[PDB]
């Protein structure tokens, strides 16, 4: 709000930092005009961290093992380097699956070549081919095996590419290996990047001769959904409701052979715009798959993209979606009713990653409230463009924000609620201010559809409005 | 569907029949999954001795380590100190994936930050990085020092620490008489301990090498404390009491117990408590120094005999009863302090307990990992027990370490039927339990999972997790415990127990089938 | 049959072939049983809201109650003073039960003495075994005190405590200057605290009511701690360090906790520790007392205010975080010592963590039982954390308390949908628990078999208890704890975090079906 | 041995009496004299304790209601009186027994009349009614009610067996009263007789006119067999294998149909010869039923037990008995060549109620255990005629002894081990002497015949041999 006294904070939070870091943080914070059709003008990302300033971006190994290709279920997914990046990094997403771990599921497992001293000076591909010999001994029901760069096979003069053909050739094997190691690029972008290149190379062509699969003129698939708390779960039975057939979803409780029967698809819908538009824009190119962006993130987003994926089939489809948006209508209706007057006129700030900064502002908006700032670790232009259209006039946005800097804006805006990471959770909470994880969904879930929109406001109800805020001040001091 | 007034989580949502049928024809229609059968037959085979046979045999792949890497050990060694900033040189990655681990374990903020070494560096050095982001760090977050650690790629590239942080003291980017204390901290050697060691090594010898003249052993009339790698606070807290009572001058070094558990009373402290640099430049002035951790501190230990002339006393982990009463002794002997009543009457009470609870502790079996002198000092604590120690694994382990824990097994014996395991994981761990059962398992957050496979052998095979170390990520405040000293032998004695009666609880809770022995009284 | 190397006890011996069908033939020969059917007819009626309203029609008949009698109290008191022997009047079967209930409690020795009143004594009265039993224990035992509680043969006798010590006193059987406080404990009226509650202040009037003349109020400085019935060392523990803290000069009567915690060091120790006689005699000298407990110390508020005139204050007992700072402040105000950096450090650590556990805690539903002091505090606590009360059971309480109670439950949303119960027994909450299922119970050991009923009706209905309370006999070391102050606070909220976080990862660690849930990291 | 310095020793602890209180407690201590079959010469018994001595005994309501009454399963035991006495008794005994606990058994249930001060002044007669009342129908299953007096039943004038007669005949079920009041007698010897006698007159004779019931030659009846810890089934199942058919098992895990089939058995195999002598000769001068004591603890008392129990039977019974006995023989044997070296030459005290402190004596001389003190709370003189021979010549015998007495005794004998309650058990561990408790088996169990005689042998190996017993002085002490 007050346009001029945002800009006057800016300038008095930069006024902390070095001549070139100020020079590099001044062009990543803007004020929002909505008319602005052209972030470049306002707002500069995609670019690299000053040194020493506390960022929150991770790596590429980060952005192509922990968020695409981590949640394939059936493949093994081997961290080709020393232990620690496997092992802090095992886990720690809720992208949720069916299967028996172990056996024919890999998902929470940590599949690592270890690396010593001697594998850095000699190299480590003769310790590649000899670990994919012990997987296959050890895990028979695995359908592929992947291998995940990290930082010193980069930097070392590794080849695993022809150790990848050699092994898939000797053991009819599909074997991927992804260069994604974490000092390439600037964050997790360039790694979402490189495996969706991997995706393309390795994987999707394997059918392209083979004619075998039944399709149907209702045929999607699901792009840029990683089943977070079971969202993607909570979005296909809507669309399964509305009479389409769901033949795969990427890449959340993700099979491969679900990857290799997507271009036999009608239409691609896209969730993660920003993940995943370097494959759908190749599927686009090469299979003539038509592709369109949705949002699930609360009851308005939902109708709306269910209205407009109706649009693109025929109209028995689009009759369905009409059923399907009356029956759940109570639901959300009651939802409304019972949650909006306690959370009615309250002021959010986000910090999150690629797409959500900009997914959940409708579905706080159908809770009365209203955001007041927002940000992207790792987006580009175009998320900001949309981002700009997307909230309010004279709204805060910033990009690639230091901690030094998320605290001043927090202290001087004083929101009633933040969501973030979990590396600003207990920041924000000894402050006094209710927080939000808006990555894992603080352990809950899902928020996709009808179904998690109840979810989300309760869970939005349950942390503003508990009384532990109340409590910060001793009744001494 | 949702019902306003009793809303579900995932759990137990997708439970309802609609998600069962979804699911049901995703799986027949696209998943092209193998029949139930196979999955039975194959997760059977790998419950037997032959698939254990297989796995032991592993020598390129590694399956569910139990380590992590140097830097992380380097941070937590930094963050014990009086305002000083963690300051990794390399990628940033790995500083959010530390600063993730830390928030999970303590779930408290952990401060620390890169130099985000790009492509670029990859062939040019990080010298103007370490440059521009020493004077980002010293202009934004105003510490008192920064402690500087590697990750693989600077190792890697072989940047030369010492002489850029000298080129950034001359061209004036940083002051030069700011604090800049550097290590070495390869990721692709030894393990996070190692890194905590390499980091304190650093530290002591940024502070007291080249002022080493005027220094005179015993003048400060102090024992220096060096407790390692260490998670719990409690450890930190029972030292500090254990030698207050004692009437004993200390001077812990590198004590983070303030920066990780600031209250929440409105502000946020980015520095809290944390050892001075005044203590660190009169440490080697001290009587001697002890080690708590001594087998992650080597190091330091050579450090501290050949430079500061401490003889440092061969001392075991203060855990148990014994190696407790051998600590307390040498701690009386330096200082020339008797123990105190308190303390005696506090061993009294641990023994009262032990002698309370020994017919429910005797004979159990336990499968336990973690940290090298966490397990050797929770095996001797089992052994006095009478609990029998059965499949012992330190993924960071050696060999010497590995006989000195046989050669405490020798003597016991209920350490008979133990077999010590270095360099293995937990993938090796899972057959080890499921080949040769034992009772509980002692771990981290990562054996559930091993629980899970148990239960999926059976009820009668399952093996319950028991949660004593570093990482617990599922559990809330269990940061909080203590394992150090008597008080932490009571709180591990309380846990075994009570484990042990609640699984008891469990198989006889059966009515009319196995309730017969749900008694009251235990 | 037993084989040696694996020795099976009563289970699952009794789970072998052989005993199975030895149970099955006597059972179909000779025990005349119901059939199956009938009895899972009747389980599945007494689990029905039927059911419970012909249950909560009960007038005459009472089923497994949750209080004891009068003299268990009056002896608990009565173990609070140094060097003193608890004595009750009438017959020996109520000793040892009172002496086992305490041993299986705290698993401690617990000394204790009857007079051992016979048919004789129905007849004639108990003055003889009143004179013979002061000097046999005086003699053997040597207390410097001897505090005499009755049994209900001697209430119903009516024999007259007073008279029976002064002809004791004058025939030469004791001494006249040696101590003997008495007390009236009806078991027919109250419950075990109200025994407290009688047999201390008939020691305070006993040390105090004669010597008034030269008593001058606030004389001493100091303020007088009343624990009341108290069966958590840690509580003892933690009121004293916090009083310690703040500067503040306390006398603790009726202090038991040093009796209770001996040392296991080769020596029996009769009496240890205790509130000495010159604390008694002075304490009419101090500037106020404190009652920790006041809804079962009423007659000791109204002696001390109209013996000693002390203005007592009005508090509430100092559980969970705002009770624990009114008393903090109650007690500066009166002391004038301000309260101190490190107690404010406490309750924001306090604050930090109901913080990180909110999410978890929220909304989950208790039904609790115990005491009237404890489970108002409980309570309390509980609409703190955002959890909800359901149904609040007291078997000793009244009405006046239950209105406090409601006026408490009106004042937070949270406890919208709860019911507060005097007067009712277990059987009532297990009907409750049927018919309106919460998450969790909150009580002591003989919950457990209410749990087991609930699972006996499905794994989807069972309702897992938390053992907080007294008596505790199924787990060890759990009086040990603490449940008052922020210290109390801090371990009931990890308890109950942890309970949930458990009864969580149970319920989704089946493969394949639940798993999906099975998080690392909550 | 040495008789002359027990003698020394036992005038050295009683010095310290008064005068009256020493020349009762005189003839309550003993040096045990083999050749001596009349120990009322040597030792007196069964009198009132000194008060204020801190004694051991219970009262005749523990002796009824907790000993006697209560295993019975399928019937509901009242309480009657003030809460603490069956709060206090609830569950504290390890009377195993199979059932639906609330819906046909009532074991682990605490009944009570809850006696307020309106109730004591102006009796509990109609409430004992309406008591009635409801407990027919809050539990339907019940196979029959036992009113337990409590001291101010007997004190105030209460006539239980009018109300127990009317509502009997209203409700055609069977309640018995028992006058078990906690002043009557001197201790729980009284209690028994008095449960005995309850037994004797209400429920005993309720099928003498009803002959359908199929009798075989080879009927026993388990008669003071309490089950504690499943005893009562390892009892059972070897007295089933040598070929008897048991068809009654007084108490634990007993009904009342047994109780009321008992008087058509062949034999009565009496275990607890102080708590059911009582009942054993009347059903043998009612019923012309013989009755024999015998033993099962430990592979010697048991082998001969069998044999003798085998030698009342014709050869059948006799060669079945020989096949028990080999087949069992390796187990034992086997037992004994584990546990035997560990415990050969450890002296112990022992000091139970009525029965076990004799007969536990062969199961710890199976181990080469050496026996050197013994007593009783409430034994009888013909108890101690039976335990003079089981003793150690100049061993020491107490009766009702007092804690400072036992304790006394203990430090200067210092046994390897001692075998008391729960009220001995803290106090002398904390001086370093290992304990096991006799009653309960330290919740553990069973110890009765072959399968019992491995658990007490690992049982009393893990606390005599525990390193916890080396640790109790501190190294700088
Ligand atoms: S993939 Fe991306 S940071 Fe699009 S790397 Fe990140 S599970 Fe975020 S805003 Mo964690 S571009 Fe997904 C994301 Fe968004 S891991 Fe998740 S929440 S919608
Ligand atoms: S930016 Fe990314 S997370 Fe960093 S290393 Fe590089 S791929 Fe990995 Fe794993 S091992 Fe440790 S954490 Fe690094 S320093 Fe060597
Ligand atoms: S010797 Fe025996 S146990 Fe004693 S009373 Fe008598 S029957 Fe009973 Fe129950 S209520 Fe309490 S404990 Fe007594 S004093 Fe009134
Ligand atoms: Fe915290
Ligand atoms: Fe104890």
């Amino acid at each position: 709000m007050s346009r001029e006294e945002v800009e006057s904070l800016i300038q008095e939070v930069l006024e902390v930092y070095p001549e070139k870091a100020r020079k590099d943080r001044n062009k990543h914070l803007a004020v929002n005009d909505p008319a602005v059709t052209q972030s470049k003008k306002c707002i500069i990302s995609n670019k690299k961290s000053q040194p020493g300033l506390m960022t929150i971006r991770g790596c590429a190994y980060a952005g192509s093992k922990g968020v695409v290709w981590g949640p394939i279920k059936d493949m093994i997914h081997i961290s080709h380097g020393p232990v620690g990046c496997g092992q802090y990094s095992r886990a720690g997403r809720r992208n949720y699956y069916i299967g028996t771990t172990g056996v024919n599921a890999f998902v929470t497992m940590n599949f690592t070549s270890d690396f010593q001293e001697k594998d850095i000076v000699f190299g480590g591909d003769k310790k590649l081919a000899k670990l994919i010999d012990e997987v296959e001994t050890l895990f028979p029901l695995n359908k592929g095996i992947s291998v995940q760069s990290e930082c010193p096979i980069g930097l070392i003069g590794d080849d695993i590419e022809s150790v990848s053909k050699v092994k898939g050739a000797e053991l009819s094997k599909t074997i991927v290996p992804v260069r994604c190691e974490g000092f390439r690029g600037v964050s997790q972008s360039l790694g979402h990047h490189i495996a969706n290149d991997a995706v393309r190379d390795w994987v999707l062509g394997k059918r392209d001769e083979d004619t075998t699969f039944a399709s149907t003129p209702y045929d999607v698939a699901i792009i840029g959904d990683y089943n977070i708390g079971g969202d993607a779960w909570s979005s296909r039975i809507l669309l399964e409701e509305m009479g389409l057939r769901c033949v795969a979803q990427w890449s959340g409780d993700g099979s491969i052979s679900e990857i290799e029967l997507t271009p036999k698809v009608k239409l691609n819908l896209v969730h993660c715009y920003r993940s995943m538009n370097y494959i759908s824009r190749h599927m686009e190119e090469k299979y003539g798959i038509p592709w369109m962006e949705y949002n699930f993130f609360g009851p308005t987003k939902t109708i709306e993209s269910l209205r407009a994926i109706a649009a693109k089939f025929d109209e028995s489809i689009q009759k369905k979606c009409e059923e399907v948006i009356a029956k759940y209508k109570p639901e959300w209706e009651a939802v409304v009713a019972k949650y909006r007057p306690r959370l009615e006129g309250k002021r959010v700030m986000l910090y999150i990653g690629g797409l959500r900064p900009r997914h959940v502002i409708g579905a706080y908006e159908d809770l009365g409230m209203e955001v007041v700032g927002t940000g992207y670790e790792f987006a580009h232009n175009d998320d900001y463009d949309r981002t700009m259209k997307e909230m309010g006039d004279s709204t805060l946005l910033y990009d690639d924000v230091t901690g030094y800097e998320f605290e001043e804006f927090v202290k001087r805006i004083k929101p009633d609620l933040i969501g973030s990471g979990i590396k600003e959770k207990f920041i924000f909470q000894k402050m006094g201010i209710p927080f939000r994880e808006m990555h894992s969904w603080d352990y809950s879930g899902p928020y996709h559809g009808f179904d998690g929109f109840a979810i989300f406001a309760r869970d939005m109800d349950m942390t503003l409005n508990n009384p532990c805020w109340k409590k910060l001040q001793a009744p001494w001091e | 569907s949702q019902q306003v007034d009793k809303i579900k989580a995932s759990y137990p949502l997708f439970l309802d029949q609609d998600y069962k049928d979804m699911l049901a024809k995703k799986r027949d229609g696209f998943e092209e999954k193998y029949p139930q059968d196979k999955i039975d037959e194959v997760f059977q085979w790998t419950t037997t001795k032959e698939y254990q046979e297989l796995n032991f045999q592993r020598e390129a792949l590694t399956v569910n380590p139990a380590k992590a890497c140097q830097p992380l050990g380097a941070v937590l060694c930094a963050l014990g100190f009086e305002k000083t900033m963690p300051y990794v040189h390399g990628s940033q990655g790995c500083v959010a994936y530390f600063r993730s681990y830390f928030n999970r374990h303590f779930r408290e903020p952990v401060s620390c930050v890169s130099d985000s070494m790009t492509e670029d560096a990859a062939v040019f050095g990080g010298q103007q990085n370490m440059k521009d982001g020493l004077q980002n760090c010293k202009a934004t977050y105003k510490p008192d020092m920064i402690a500087v650690s590697t990750t693989c790629m600077a190792e890697v590239i072989g940047d030369d620490l010492n002489a850029f942080i000298n080129n950034s003291k001359k061209e004036g980017f940083i002051p030069d008489e700011f604090p800049v204390p550097f290590a070495h901290t390869p990721s692709f050697v030894g393990s996070h301990v190692t890194g905590w060691d390499n980091m304190f090594e650093g530290i002591a010898r940024y502070f007291t090498l080249k002022s080493m003249d005027d220094k005179v052993v015993g003048s400060n009339k102090k024992i220096n404390i060096v407790p390692g790698f260490e998670t719990y606070l409690g450890n930190f807290r029972v030292i500090k009491r254990m030698l207050s009572e004692m009437g004993v001058g200390y001077s812990l070094l590198s004590d983070p117990e303030e920066v990780l558990d600031t209250p929440a009373d409105g502000q946020f402290r980015m520095y809290a408590g944390g050892t001075t640099q005044e203590e660190m430049k009169d440490a080697p002035n001290a009587l001697n120094t002890v080690l708590l951790q001594p087998w992650h501190l080597e190091k330091t230990k050579k450090f501290v005999e050949g430079t500061w002339k401490h003889e440092v006393p061969k001392l075991n982990i203060p855990m148990g009863l014994d190696w407790t009463d051998e600590f307390l002794m040498k701690v009386s002997e330096i200082s020339g302090q008797p123990i105190p009543a308190s303390l005696t009457k506090e061993r009294g009470r641990l023994v009262d307990m032990m002698t309370d609870s020994h017919t429910w502790l005797h004979g159990k079996r336990f499968a336990l990992w973690g940290d090298p002198d966490f397990v050797m000092g929770l095996v001797k604590f089992l052994l006095e027990l009478g609990c029998e120690p059965v499949h012992i694994l330190c993924h960071n382990g050696n060999k010497r370490w590995k006989k000195a824990v046989d050669a405490i097994l020798a003597a016991s014996p209920y350490g008979k039927n133990a077999t010590v395991y270095i360099g293995k994981d937990l993938w090796h761990l899972r057959s080890l339990v499921f080949t040769d059962k034992p009772d509980f398992m002692i771990g981290n957050s990562y054996g559930k999972f091993i629980q899970r496979d148990t239960l999926h052998k059976g009820k009668e095979f399952e093996v319950p997790l028991i949660r004593i170390g570093f990482p617990i990520f599922d559990r809330h405040h269990l940061h909080r415990s203590t394992t150090l000293g008597y008080e932490g032998a009571m709180q591990i004695l309380t846990t075994l127990v009570n484990s042990i009666l609640e699984r008891l609880d469990e198989e006889t809770r059966g009515m009319q089938a196995t309730d017969y022995n749900h008694d009251l009284v235990r």
